[PDB]
């Protein structure tokens, strides 16, 4: 096959772990990862949770529902 | 169609979300993005000055999702 790049990314989602932001759901790490800021530093930050959930609410998202709408 | 469709996958239209500055910081940002599927890479837009990412690194990855995922 000639691959879609972005296939392999559609089931990412955030996720905080006390105060580091991190990325679940990525198949070829076998364990998740930091979130990295524009210049290039793991996320950390004392708001986290309540950052995502004034986005999504309680619903999880992944890019796949992202590139749905 | 192919590859003219598969660049349609990205949204063209203006993405409302927030953006880490620093480690601990973040602020409000409105961006534009551009998908070249030949390639793997991806151009946002922001301050009006242009931003690249290379889908098959790791480190540009772990960069421009946590943009893509806090858009409304």
């Amino acid at each position: 096959k000639i691959p879609d790049p972005i296939d392999r990314l559609r089931r990412a989602n955030l996720a905080c772990e006390d105060d580091k932001l991190m990325i679940y759901g990525l198949p070829w790490m076998t364990t998740q990862t930091s979130a990295l800021s524009i210049n290039s530093k793991p996320i950390v930050y004392k708001d986290c949770a309540k950052l995502l959930r004034s986005i999504n609410g309680s619903q999880p998202v992944s890019l796949n529902d992202v590139l749905r709408r | 169609a192919i590859i003219r469709q598969r660049n349609d996958e990205i949204p063209t239209r203006t993405l409302d979300t927030a953006i880490f500055t620093d480690a601990s910081t973040v602020a409000s940002a409105q961006i534009h993005l551009y998908y070249n599927s030949n390639i793997g890479k991806i151009i946002m837009s922001l301050n009006g000055k242009k931003h690249t990412f290379n889908l098959y690194d790791d480190n540009d990855i772990r960069t421009l999702l946590p943009i893509l995922l806090l858009s409304k």
